[PDB]
């Protein structure tokens, strides 16, 4: 998708791709409008 | 208040617990968030 923006072949792309010091730079980003980042699921062990 | 003070020119950037809001967005440009929260009520136990 970065890449596809970036040769200007698509002018709007929509994902849900995540956000980037590295994406930023190459492409502009609006306003998240879900909340997300990294996390970790785990087993049900007890 | 705060919006009425950048608006005005006294203030060049504010850095505060400030909600984004549509209506700001009209006239100011928020930057990417640093934190993400919504809003609860506090009431005594």
């Amino acid at each position: 998708m970065i890449g596809e923006v970036v040769y200007q072949r698509a002018v709007m792309a929509v994902g849900s791709l995540t956000i980037n010091e590295e994406r930023s730079e190459v492409v502009d980003f609006s306003v998240p409008f879900v909340e997300t980042g990294i996390s970790v699921m785990v087993s049900r062990s007890n | 208040g705060m919006m009425g003070e950048l608006l005005s020119g006294q203030a060049d950037m504010i850095v505060a617990p400030l909600t984004i809001n549509n209506e700001r967005a009209q006239y100011i440009e928020f930057s990417k968030p640093f934190k993400y929260q919504g809003l609860t009520i506090l009431v005594k136990k």
